[PDB]
């Protein structure tokens, strides 16, 4: 298997890259090699590994957006997917106020770059990040967060009800967004949100565009059993999300079903 | 030249002074007369220039009252209209000016019938026997009242919004066409509001999220109707209608005097204390039900698509 | 120090034994050596070891029980303080339906009474229990109910907004009940009970008449922060909880109110 070899030589070479832009990478390098379709589509059949939903989103947009030109179509795309950050950064990063109190969720790089954005726009805030412990996640993104010289503290799993009432916004990164504008993220998103609409906090997501995923879970059962697994994998409802911050701009989030709509899946 | 750059001068202190004019339509229409004497008066080689041109002129228009956001985003919709022009023309000196001359003409043509419209469609909203609340004073919403009382009889609690008492000017030309209102404070609103069927108001600027800012104590009456669970209903123009974010840029609230909520007369207690006059609110878009512009009703899980028609994302800093 | 010897004496030989009972108990083996009420209070001003709610609530509420009859009075209430959790189960567990999911919050003694007695009345159900780690006692608690022959799960702690929609009561037992209604308990108390809100769960909490203790927090921060201590301690609200289950009856949240009213602290 050269495909999963290539895809674990993209992904473990640099830990801060994500692994769906990896895929997509692996994607257009079998389109490299008519014979480079069906060997994309072999690779893509044969791609079972992550568990993700970010990675299988990002498959299907490439397999439609593939549908001479699709090598080029391709490399754009992947250049927009590149270049999607720091537009997401740079669309996020005005809404964080001076002296607020930050609730983040475990680790992801899209919520360390906008904190990075935000410091490097001469910000003082103070950051609360639950552990988010089936594994210690939470602990590497407070860890990386103290290497960029903001207070942080360590918050235990069960005390997102218990410093609600000080975190004045909720930023949560997701790793999957639903066409209503629901998200799917790890597993203490729901308790978050359902806290934060509580207690009225303001429940923020920042997510790419390539994690637009054509699913609609109205049940903590009815998403997936392949992206479950103890599980995993919550649901968030779309009314229990304030805003979406995707490159296409600071959406709400009745605006992920129409670019899903005039996506066509 | 001397005229053109006098009138701006005139018009950029008329906005840091007070509101002039009273009358937002009336100041829409001066904006497009502004920006119609400044590109026929003026010479330029590439479009891209007088977008530049127009930039440069809207900036000391926003500087000048951050709080009034009409003529930006009108100034920022004629922008998207010379774009449009200039992309169906590049798919050029005097045609782009005519185009932009008739395009102008024509954004007063729909501009000049938008209270027409929303008081055309105002029937399909308002029933017989009703109690509506409203706040603050609007021609939109009093003019949508008084077109649906041509047909209905219902009555109007005209509350007050009360850093200055304007809404008393509402409730005197409401009575004058006999829609039963009645005045009350705005510490009753929470009081009056177990029998308040709808809300009806008015608005300053509707944002990107479908959030809008309006007369305070708005806010308020939108806690007090998502408590009793009454839909909201927004009569509100589309040129105030803008890409600005709520906590994306300062100096949301406009800060007046605090003369009108206590006086100079007080007495020696003045030195020692705090008064903040915020004439204006933040009000959220999940505590709104409906908004009513001339093209019809739309939702504020909806405002969005209308940024995305009459708004360029590359213009939204202006 | 001869007192806190003696109550780790009473504390240590039985490990399914509460604190506070402990903590009566040596008060009145002072008051069997006036001298006596004099060598209680010495101790009760140098029991300041145990940092619960319910062992200084039942210090107070015998402080003010003892003002040659305080021997006696103190021997009666300790036995109707041992024959409260008898009263405690056989007035809670007649709530429990058969085939019902059962939601449950980390170790105590007083669910593991109301789970064997719903048991001895011939109930089936299932149990799900949050892990609860500061510390792993969620884990003991569903240890000590697998060898009840009843079928746990473990479940993980960032999961209660997951498994409310199958769970339909959520019966937690608390360490502390304040006047108007609300408990203070383990910290992943407060998440719970709002997600059981947003659910439209009853959330039913299971505690005996000693915790009544006369406090009144409007925030997570009101609670006195000598029972904080990484918090290991919340707040509910009382508008959260659907009943109480005291030895004086299945009550309402607002007849603590009226019996510590009736008490006068």
């Amino acid at each position: 298997k050269e495909l999963i070899e290539y895809f674990k030589s993209q992904m473990k070479e640099d830990p801060d890259m994500a692994s769906a832009v990896a895929a997509i990478r692996t994607l257009l390098e079998f389109l490299k090699r008519g014979l480079r379709a069906n060997l994309t589509s072999a690779i893509e059949t044969l791609c079972g590994v992550d568990s993700s939903v970010a990675v299988s989103s990002g498959g299907e947009l490439f397999l439609r957006f593939i549908s001479k030109i699709m090598i080029e179509r391709g490399e754009l795309f992947l250049r927009r997917i590149s270049l999607s950050r720091n537009k997401i950064a740079d669309l996020c990063h005005t809404f964080i106020k001076d002296g607020a109190t930050i609730l983040t969720h475990a680790y992801s790089r899209v919520v360390l770059r906008v904190l990075e954005a935000a410091v490097a726009a001469k910000k003082r805030f103070s950051v609360y990040v639950t552990e988010s412990q089936p594994d210690l996640s939470g602990k590497k993104m407070a860890k990386a967060l103290c290497h960029l010289n903001v207070p942080v503290t360590v918050v235990l799993d069960a005390a997102v009800g218990y410093i609600m009432e000080k975190a004045d916004l909720v930023i949560v990164g997701a790793e999957g967004v639903v066409e209503n504008g629901g998200i799917i993220n790890k597993i203490g998103t729901n308790q978050m949100a359902v806290c934060a609409k509580a207690q009225n906090k303001p429940f923020y997501v920042v997510a790419e565009s390539f994690k637009f995923v054509r699913l609609f879970p109205l049940n903590q059962q009815d998403v997936p059993d392949k992206f479950k697994y103890h599980p995993w994998v919550d649901y968030t409802a779309p009314s229990l999300i304030t805003l979406l911050f995707t490159d296409l701009g600071v959406l709400t989030p009745s605006a992920v079903s129409d670019e899903l709509i005039k996506l066509y899946l | 030249g001397s005229e053109l750059s006098e009138r701006i001068e005139s018009f950029v202190e008329t906005l840091k002074r007070g509101g002039g004019p009273r009358s937002s339509e009336e100041m829409a229409r001066e904006t497009l007369g502004l920006l119609r004497q400044i590109i026929t008066d003026h010479r330029w080689s590439n479009a891209g220039e007088l977008m530049e041109l127009i930039r440069r002129e809207g900036r000391r228009m926003t500087a000048a009252q951050p709080s009034e956001t009409t003529v930006g985003n009108m100034v920022r919709r004629v922008l998207k209209i010379i774009r449009e022009e200039y992309g169906r023309l590049h798919g050029h000196y005097a045609q782009l000016q005519s185009n932009i001359i008739e395009a102008i003409n024509e954004l007063l043509v729909e501009l000049e019938g938008t209270m027409e419209n929303i008081a055309a469609q105002a029937l399909e909203h308002i029933h017989s026997n009703e109690v509506i609340m409203t706040i603050g004073f609007s021609r939109t919403v009093e003019a949508f009242l008084k077109e649906a009382a041509r047909k209905r009889k219902f009555h109007v609690i005209v509350a007050e919004c009360a850093p200055f008492c304007q809404g008393h000017e509402m409730a005197v030309n409401l009575s004058k066409a006999g829609i039963e209102t009645t005045v009350m404070t705005d510490a009753a609103i929470f009081a009056v509001m177990s029998r308040v069927n709808k809300v009806i108001i008015g608005t300053k600027t509707i944002l990107a999220n479908g959030a809008l800012r309006a007369v305070t104590g708005t806010h308020t009456l939108a806690l007090a109707a998502k408590h009793h669970s009454t839909p909201l209903i927004v009569c509100a123009p589309m040129f105030k209608l803008s890409p600005q974010f709520p906590n994306e840029e300062d100096s949301f609230h406009k800060f007046v005097a605090p003369e009108e909520v206590l006086p100079f007369t007080e007495g020696d207690i003045l030195e020692k204390v705090s008064v903040h006059c915020p004439v204006f609110d933040y009000v959220p878009p999940e505590l709104i039900t409906l908004f009513i512009s001339n093209i019809g009703g739309n939702a504020p899980s909806y405002i969005y698509r209308l940024m995305s028609e009459l708004y360029h994302p590359d213009d939204h800093v202006l």
